[PDB]
């Protein structure tokens, strides 16, 4: 079985990569063909991102000079100008014109865990109806190859320019091939402009140093797909032989050397006995009928019959095999599968609390990990049209310039998905302890509640005051 | 190697012989073709009386029902070696690639594979209705004689008695021996498809040229397939009555060309003769376990690994077409 | 069995447009002979959109320089008009003239659900019953194909015409096949005006760039269709042969090299042996009546029998085959099947409310991605009808002009399904403490609880007044 | 099996419609001779409409300019008024003159629920014993079909006469056939009037655009029918071959060579023998009484017997076969059946009451999709009689007139079945948090408790003053 599925003995990279095609076809295929795909990038989104991607700007005020209510309130101004721009109802923020920045993140997410990298790349559209010009399209990893497929070479490897250092010059994208008959030609597209701009944010996780491309799936899914059609072809064998049946007819008959010397004197010249034979024979089936049930019994003259006496006759193990499997690669794969098909067997208390926040924790890792990226990326871009276009102002006192201090100004973070529930009481005795000894501040209270300070006290401003005008008690 | 749905054509243009005489396709999940299986003709007219109903009528068992389909399967290779038929600069950037260039490449080989199986089968055709008789043969195969039955009188010959050759190439009409070749033919003879000298020396006759009518005066669709097959069938016009055909189609054989048609000859008939297009298993693994064993055509394109460690397109066939009616056709061999 | 069902190596897009008829055609079948498509979209529906579908709007006043109190008050004089709009009776709002709102967004859910793309289209009713002259007609995705049903093109792909980058630019709708003769002729329809008007609302979630189309049902489902199938048929055979059973008659007779030479010389010359002894075994079965219950045994005479040997007795293993697969494909598609067909095995208090809080975020998270689209087109074509008729009054000190803003003064959210309940205990004493801490805003309180804190604190004036007034307890 | 039912290949309504009457009719077949449809259709009569369905009206007080207390003493005049004109007596509110209004709309739930669609009629009734001249009949579904049973065609279809962009216009009535003897003739009848008159209501939910009927119940029930015929024939031979038993006679006899030669000379000329033979076994037989029992042996002189063999012996597996079948098609029809037929296995707490909420909630689904249509019908046709007859006065400073405004106008809610009891703890902590917190409203109090704010009140002053006027504590 080892025959359809080979691995090369060498370092990860270069063993992956001149197999990159078949693997991440086979990966296309099961991805498609199979249900587990789509249910676990499916809850990696409602993970982490979840309803929605929240910008936070905080600019280190303290190492720049800038004081700490001036970079609150620029904060504000470029938080408000964010959420206006993003929140476009058109689908007008891509160059494909048909997604926001949800599906943004959305995209650049599943292609960065199905194939462990994605492209984004800053265009300047032209469409004035928003303030901004600048776009985002997202890049196909079919696109890059080497000019014209050619393998991989010196400093030209499987369409990435580099030095000798490994350095990431640039990239060479091949023509789409949507519809299925346009050729492909290579474009040269560097991965960041010399001034800092983010041109070609290429964004992929390696294993180890000098690895261009990301992490596969189907390189540990083969197995599932062939237990699944193991398990799929015995549960078929197993319905259509619980009850096949023999419908033969045997006569006593058979003198043995009698038998065998009509036999042979038919097979030299006597063949009227068996002629007259099978007459006699036709005439008793068709003077009987012999039918079993519904149905004819098949014809068979005396003396031959099928024997389907059979294998051995244990209990299959299936059973215990594909639990045992489920569970293994369940928390291979991470997401565990008594959820990505639901079992709820023998499942305690401590068991779901633990597995839950165990669960939860290393979401909030691989959002930390591969989120962060894409959108300080996008948010650096923003941030410097804006300032491009004097939407929002910055400090005055300003330490260091913006196109030197992008790190610096731009520091931003992200909330992904909203407030985590899984017990109630947990959360709440956390919460009232919390609220009573101090131990949460601003940003870790909103991280973990999903809210933001400054509007639940406002909000509850609002609240007070408005139970005190109505007749209601604060 | 690519899949079984790149096969796409949409060129069927067959000369108006399995598309309009034998229609009838009749592909088996068994090996051979059996003429007791097909009904064919019906036993068509008994009723009963007006109180109970009669027995159970079946196919009505054709007395011969056993013959070997031409069983044709042949092969190409599509290596990407050569420079392609170039369609006047559609971009030859696509046939610079090799996925392009490979898979119009594939879809030129197969494109020669059926019109090959059709052009084997026009001779089939031929032979077919031109004598009754048909040479299942080939090296490595013993010649089995399939016969549908054409009687003598649908073989009696001009050259027999008085020729046209040997007559007066002015008054005499050979409209006198039209109807007597075609009052024994089992019906109505529309089309007098001619081979070309055939025509010719029917033609030399005045009384043909001042009996025909050059006119379209388009009386069915045999313009329009004419006009579809422009190539080898040639719509001379109205003889009045009946239209004027000459067939001048070729096969190129393995090292040199010639006309399907003998030198002089002529089959008289309908143009809805009844024509069976019996089709054998197909001995291909895929289409056993995918169903194809009972079907007109399968191609594959597929790699081997080893010794001819290379990849070709694969045609796979099984025709056993014959006429349900030879006595519909009188067969003559012309002056 | 791979051979009834066959999955091309290649882009989803490309491996799934050229199969689309027969995907969609079995997809139709499956949702149409089975009863778990219907129970699916039910569950969807009461839990996305549920009761209602509840409009707020929420132009960016922070951004736009407009007071929270003026956007307040023009948002509930929309409000107002949105839902006295909404509330017709006649089914008025389509042009098909009986669908309202409600299955409007029923509709929309459902065939986004099932295609994975909605079609609405923006028209010019004519009905002069009410104030607003635009009615909403959706467009079956039957009517997308290239014109005259051609294969795709190089930008005319699969009924949508576009660039080479891709820009969704119009699309051919093929005429209506209901009755089913009428022939189709494709029409051309943009996706939207130039100036922002939503025209033709198509909805789709695109898996990768470039792909026109949603995803699919019946392509991970055949499996539940064959496995049905191979159960009943095994049922069926099981129980038929649980006592089938063969009456025949034997003898003792057979006396083997003279029974072989009878039989030989009736073949040659002497059936009247043969004759004869059929003759006493048929007086032999009229003189004995052999019968065995109610019913004749069928005539056998001496010396043939059925062998109804079996094959193995194991137990057919079906029923764990069973549950693990029923278990798997349930939280494969989404839904799980200890409520699509509701099993109460061995499930507990934990296993309940962890189930049921993440099904119900993860309903959140469909809600919130295939609802607002459909829920924010609507509402901005009927807000820009809205400002034509003058019905509601913009901001006199509008930063951005309607045509331009529309994103930003047609900015709003829906509320779904009404007030979750699954324990008691658990929603009250998060809502004791989120009362007692002041953890919960209007918005979000009002999310939760599926009412509004205006009304609430109206309400509870008049609860108060009334107690006082007629001696009740406030 | 898949023979006797077929389904097609298509559209729903193209794969229905031609095959509507067969499959209606073995719908019919089912809900007489099967137990299921009435517990079914009785459920659902009692958690959709249960004790009454009492109507509430909401006249768009602040989009009409109306103040709220005019339109609340307006409201009460016309439910005053719609109690007094539904509680008749008589049953005289139908044509029929034998369903009151509870029966209205119990048929109506009914037959929606079974064909999907209802049919209601407003007829102007002569009878002077009350003030309103408009009653509603109830039509037929068998009664729409195309005139004279033609098939369909362009765009009369099934009975509906429509345009090519689908618009109802009206319909084909054909007469009763009640008594089974009366001709069809068919009689048009619009859909509505185009004054916004609700003449034909006709009520059904559109799986798909272009729809004409509703949804069926056989085309899911057909494998009820047989698995019952199945599991009841399995039992029916189990019972009886438990202990069936062969009661024959053999001997030694049998000296084969000897035998056979017998028998062959019996054949030939010496029946002598075997009527020897047979004399001496009858005198065997009489002079043995061969006697098992209470019943005589039946008569079997000896060399011949019965073969009964079984076929094999492993358990039926019907059992888990039909509590996973059960279960399935139980929360595929909806209702589970540990209530459609009660089982009380090893179901919990949790297990209860999510049950319990999850089913209720979706009955409240049902409830609002599917009977708010036919009240709001009715109480426009009934309103506008109201009008006519200036029975209720409308607000003088009607901002839009009534005929311009029924949907405003005659804006109502109705309240279904009563007061839900399920645990009596979570009802009552929901009660007091929600009256401590004043979560709750007048409008949605009412709703949760099947009762009215106003009558509360007004009998808790009641209640107040008789106890401090008899002496109680109040």
């Amino acid at each position: 079985q080892l025959r359809s599925w080979n691995p090369p003995s060498e370092s990860v990279d270069a063993a992956l990569l001149p197999n990159f095609t078949r693997g991440n076809a086979r990966a296309d295929d099961l991805v498609r063909n199979n249900g587990y795909a789509a249910n676990a990038i499916q809850l990696h989104q409602d993970h982490i991102v979840g309803s929605f991607f929240r910008l936070s700007h905080r600019p280190s005020w303290r190492y720049l000079g800038i004081g700490e209510e001036e970079a609150r309130a620029f904060s504000r101004e470029v938080e408000a100008a964010w959420k206006e721009f993003a929140e476009d109802d058109c689908c007008c923020i891509d160059v494909e014109r048909k997604r926001t920045f949800t599906m943004m993140i959305r995209e650049g997410v599943a292609m960065h865990a199905f194939n462990g990298e994605l492209f984004v790349q800053a265009t300047w559209d032209t469409s004035s109806s928003r303030l901004f010009r600048t776009q985002f399209r997202m890049v196909s990893p079919k696109r890059i190859s080497n000019p014209n497929n050619t393998g991989d070479s010196r400093n030209c490897r499987a369409g990435v320019q580099i030095n000798d250092s490994g350095a990431a010059l640039g990239y060479y994208v091949s023509e789409d091939g949507y519809p299925g008959w346009m050729p492909q030609k290579w474009t040269w597209i560097p991965r960041e402009l010399p001034g800092g701009r983010a041109s070609f944010i290429h964004v992929f996780e390696p294993v180890e140093d000098g690895q261009t491309r990301g992490a596969n799936v189907f390189y540990s899914v083969m197995e599932q797909m062939k237990m699944l059609d193991t398990l799929q072809n015995t549960q078929l064998q197993s319905a259509i032989v619980k009850a096949m049946y023999a419908a033969t007819i045997e006569s006593e008959l058979d003198t043995q050397s009698a038998m065998d010397f009509i036999l042979g004197a038919n097979s030299q010249e006597q063949r009227e006995r068996l002629t007259g034979w099978i007459g006699e024979i036709a005439a008793y089936y068709a003077a009987a009928p012999v039918r079993l049930g519904g149905a004819k019994v098949p014809h068979l003259m005396p003396g031959d019959s099928l024997n389907l006496q059979t294998a051995q006759d244990t209990d299959n193990g299936y059973s215990v095999f594909e639990q045992s499997l489920l569970r293994y690669i369940a928390a291979g794969l991470g997401v565990s599968y008594e959820q990505l098909s639901r079992n709820y067997a023998q499942m305690s208390y401590s068991t779901a609390r633990a597995s839950a926040n165990e669960s939860w924790a290393y979401f909030m890792g691989r959002r930390k990990f591969v989120a962060s990226r894409q959108a300080s990326q996008m948010f650096l871009c923003w941030l410097e049209e804006a300032i491009v276009r004097r939407v929002v102002t910055l400090p005055s006192k300003a330490r260091f310039s913006f196109q030197e201090a992008r790190s610096a100004w731009g520091n931003c973070d992200w909330i992904g998905s909203g407030r985590m529930a899984i017990d109630g009481l947990k959360e709440v005795q956390e919460a009232v302890m919390l609220i009573e000894a101090g131990l949460s501040t601003y940003e870790k209270e909103c991280a973990k509640r999903g809210d933001d300070y400054q509007e639940i006290f406002a909000q509850q401003v609002r609240e007070t005051m408005e139970r005190r005008a109505a007749g209601l008690k604060p | 190697a690519q899949l079984l749905a790149a096969n796409e054509q949409k060129f069927k243009f067959d000369p108006l012989f399995l598309r309009l005489f034998f229609r009838e396709s009749y592909p088996f999940t068994t090996e051979k073709v059996y003429l007791s299986q097909i009904p064919g003709l019906v036993n068509m007219a008994l009723y009963v009386s007006p109180i109970v109903s009669g027995e159970v009528i079946r196919s009505r068992g054709g007395s011969t029902s056993e013959f070997t389909p031409g069983y044709v399967k042949p092969k190409h290779e599509v290596n990407p070696q050569m420079t392609l038929r170039r369609l006047p600069d559609e971009d030859p950037q696509n046939l610079a690639d090799p996925a392009y260039r490979r898979r119009r490449i594939i879809m030129q080989n197969m494109r020669d594979e059926e019109l090959a199986i059709a052009q084997v089968e026009e001779m089939q055709a031929v032979s077919a209705v031109l004598k009754g008789k048909y040479t299942m043969t080939g090296e490595a195969f013993d010649p089995v004689e399939v016969d549908m039955g054409r009687s003598e009188e649908n073989n009696i010959t001009q050259s027999g008695g008085t020729e046209w050759s040997k007559r007066d190439k002015s008054t005499y009409d050979p409209t006198d021996d039209i109807e007597a070749y075609a009052l024994n033919a089992s019906g109505v003879v529309n089309i007098i498809v001619f081979d070309p000298k055939g025509w010719a020396l029917f033609r030399s006759f005045k009384a043909v040229k001042e009996k025909l009518d050059t006119r379209r005066g388009s009386n069915s669709e045999l313009e329009t397939a004419v006009k579809d097959l422009g190539k080898a069938v040639s719509y001379k016009g109205m003889y009045g009555d009946v239209a004027i055909v000459v067939y001048s189609g070729q096969y190129v054989e393995n090292g040199v060309k010639k006309n399907f048609l003998p030198d002089n000859t002529m089959v008289l008939g309908n143009t809805q003769a009844r024509g069976l297009r019996t089709y054998g298993c197909i001995q291909d693994a895929d289409a056993q376990r995918e169903g194809i064993n009972a079907s007109a055509r399968y191609p594959k394109n597929w790699v081997t690994t080893g010794d001819p460690a290379r990849e070709f397109t694969m045609i796979q066939s099984a025709p056993l077409m014959l006429l349900a009616d030879p006595d519909e056709f009188v067969s003559v061999q012309l002056a």
